[PDB]
RNA sequence: CGGACGGCUCAGUAACACGUCGGUAACCUACCCUCGGGAGGGGGAUAACCCCGGGAAACUGGGGCUAAUCCCCCAUAGGCCUGAGGUACUGGAAGGUCCUCAGGCCGAAAGGGGCAUGCCCGCCCGAGGAUGGGCCGGCGGCCGAUUAGGUAGUUGGUGGGGUAACGGCCCACCAAGCCGAAGAUCGGUACGGGCCAUGAGAGUGGGAGCCCGGAGAUGGACACUGAGACACGGGUCCAGGCCCUAC
């Protein structure tokens, strides 16, 4: 009978969103708690070793990470267990490389190369709102982060809008609302990695979540959950997507 | 027969001596924490310590150890061995946090089964 | 408060804190319908509902019954023969984790 | 024995060149490490030191083997990154 | 700081133990992430070390001396309870969060270490998340009638206690309810599933080895410390076995 928390992960029990050989070895790296969920993230060791190929062994990868060479959201990360997730930027200045982390049409995480100018912005979806002592407004975002705003501009933010920010200093830019002609990118579900414009929203009683209808870029309609719709623009995306 | 370990605090030295006969049986029923004029045991404290020590230099009992190796515990009364569960000393050196062991110890009062006695030169 | 369902509230006003109308008790989860079978316990009702279970090998169905114990507030005094609406909530006693929220057809 | 370089990568972080090459030896056994290293450096203008050969691998019937090599700039970075067993195997350090 | 994971077995268990769908607006969470804030003033002990040792061993006593990211005190912030108001936030819905006033209880911190002429690693508080758990519900899943009536805190209610938390979990009082031939209760056998063997298939049988979950550490019971244990290489007692002994 287990008497405490887990500290190990077997490869056959790893999440499907990863690109990992399951029958090669017995153990996998167990991610440490952090910004994103376990089903929507992946550690840095795998990005450095198995995705880009800058190393063949975990010792080399750990040396690279501890020398202060990899940035995430503009910050040096040395922990090989740190999880990287959707809409995150991975940058390497000694090679001028910049990648955005996104999902496939299967649900697996890939790196899409971007430019050094767009690598300075990250969109954050608002997941919740709170009042904190002193009468301040706290927005709780999708990566698990938090942001403070004043009481006077509380109506300019809601629980499904998107906020674009300069990532190392975290200053707000270009709020994008949830409306009936907004452009959205789907992150989870069966229609993952699709994009389109909103058409209709539907509410339901007693806990059942709301639903949203979307029109494809060629005329086809589909549906999904309003929590899986990530606003990225008004009529034209504001980041380079695949 | 008793072996005394007499310690001088102002210096930091200690001497070991032996005692027999009435000079020994004058110690029974004496509890830890009692004072005894050294004259009543037949010892010249200045002569053994080799630095002269003045009169009325009455000693005090601190602890001891018995013939089988078990030490005295001031909190237990009587000359009888007991076995009790301990969290601290004397009589138990804990090697872990929150550890408790069932140790056997001797009580306050002195008895012939005791061998070593410890004394502090008091002024 | 007007709760997150769509039924008419009762024309009475209870004062018991264990009521979803007029009280502090809160409903969450599933909600089903059924008929009352017993109303002998104080503020307690037994509810039954029927359903059909498919047997594969023989390609046919059998009828099964389900009993549920529910709380019955005073503003809603349901009796035997009534068709009632019940909702899930926190445990109130050893056997009761459901509460009556509306009567839909009285009996005679 | 003849050599044919198939691919080269630059690793700017660890500070190395990673070389994948083929070795054609028809009618001959698998060549040693000394000869392969001599030829590699003589051709690509690499320091004989600061160059370590990983596996040379033969196949079932090929008369064509494959090879991986690492060329470092400095020797201190080399000794810091690479493990001692390949260094002893190549002969740049003693056991 | 960790040792509560990893590793081993299948005795017990016919049960919300397992599987799937849901809920916690009824709860806890060290290591990790983000944001907002702080680090003021004092004191003390004691291992190591020196002088004596005791004991067959296992182990262990006295005196002297001392430091810290060891221990304690004061302060301030802060946490909790209750009462009266305002209605700013989330949500499907506020015993929830925010603002005002009042009466009270508990009560922080290592400005430390390193490099250097500010940077790195760290300490305490608050709001959220993540990770891991606890609890609840609907549905599903062996054989027996030469096993037919069973239950007495048993079923419910009012008021309380206790818990991290809802709850007959426990208590005082008021009632007589609850399950059952659509098979209760009792007994037998058995870790559960993903899966496996066979067969044209319908179906029949098994479920040790790999993964998820549960339980256990000679049999039984009970506690300390810690974010987390009633603890597989920690503790206490009884029963049943064994080993050393200067007995
Ligand atoms: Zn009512």
């Amino acid at each position: 009978a287990r008497k405490g928390p887990k500290r190990h992960l077997k490869r056959l029990a790893a999440p499907t969103s990863w690109y990992i050989h399951r029958k090669a070895y017995k153990w996998a790296v167990r991610p440490s708690p952090g910004p994103h969920s376990m089903k929507t993230s992946i550690p840095l060791i795998y990005i450095v070793r198995d995705y880009l190929g800058y190393a063949k062994t975990a010792r080399e990868a750990r040396k690279i990470l501890n020398e202060g060479k990899i940035l995430v959201d503009g910050r040096v990360r040395k922990d090989y267990k740190f999880p990287v997730g959707i809409m995150d930027v991975v940058s390497i200045p000694e090679t001028g490389e910049h990648y955005r982390v996104l999902p496939n049409r299967i649900g697996k995480l890939i790196l899409h190369p971007i430019s050094e100018e767009e690598a300075k912005l990250k969109p954050f979806r608002i997941n919740n709102k709170r009042m904190v002592k002193g009468a301040k407004v706290q927005l709780n975002l999708h990566d698990g982060s938090n942001h403070l705003v004043s009481l006077a501009e509380k109506d300019a933010y809601k629980t499904s809008y998107t906020v674009i920010m300069q990532v190392p200093e975290r200053q707000i830019v270009k709020v994008l609302p949830f409306e009936v002609g907004a452009y959205v990118f789907v992150t989870q579900g069966k229609n993952v990695a699709r994009k389109g414009k909103i058409v209709e929203v539907r509410q339901f009683p007693m806990g059942w979540p709301d639903v949203v209808t979307i029109e494809d870029e060629n005329g086809e309609l589909f549906d999904t959950l309003k929590e899986y719709a990530f606003v990225i623009g008004k009529d034209k995306p504001e980041i380079s997507l695949p | 027969t008793f072996k005394l370990v007499i310690s001088n605090p102002k210096n930091g030295v200690a001497k070991q001596v032996e005692i027999s006969g009435p000079e020994a049986d004058k110690l029974i029923g004496r509890r830890i924490g009692e004072e005894i004029p050294a004259s009543e045991l037949g010892l010249n404290l200045s002569e053994i310590f080799g630095e002269e020590i003045p009169a009325d230099a009455k000693l005090k009992i601190t602890g001891g150890t018995d013939k089988d190796g078990f030490p005295m515990r001031p909190d237990v009364h009587g000359p009888r061995r007991v076995k009790i569960l301990l969290s601290r000393g004397p009589g138990f050196r804990p090697r872990e946090r929150g550890e408790r062991r069932k140790k056997t110890v001797h009580g306050n009062t002195i008895s012939p089964n005791i061998v070593q006695v410890n004394m502090k030169i008091v002024f | 408060r007007e709760i997150g369902l769509r039924v008419q509230p009762p024309a009475e006003v209870c004062n018991d804190p264990k009521c979803p109308w007029h009280g502090n008790l809160k409903i969450h989860g599933r909600y089903v319908e059924g008929i009352v079978v017993s109303d002998k316990g104080k503020k307690t009702v037994v509810v039954e509902r029927q359903y059909y279970h498919y047997l594969k090998k023989y390609e046919r169905y059998e009828l099964r019954k389900s009993k549920v114990h529910a709380h019955n507030p005073e503003c809603i005094n349901a009796k035997v023969g009534d068709k009632v609406l019940i909702a899930e909530t926190r445990p109130i006693s050893k056997t009761k984790s459901w509460v009556v929220v509306a009567v839909l057809q009285r009996a005679e | 024995m003849e050599i044919k370089v198939t691919e080269i990568r630059e690793n700017k972080l660890l500070g190395r060149k990673e070389i994948y090459f083929d070795v054609l030896h028809e009618g001959e056994p698998t060549p040693s490490r000394e000869a392969v290293k001599g030829k590699l450096v003589a051709m690509l203008d690499l320091d004989p030191n600061t160059t370590v050969i990983q596996y040379i691998r033969s196949y079932f019937g090929s008369n064509v083997s494959k090879g991986y090599a690492k060329a470092y700039e400095t020797r201190e970075r080399m000794l810091y990154i690479e493990p001692e067993y390949i260094l002893v195997r190549d002969g740049l350090v003693q056991k």
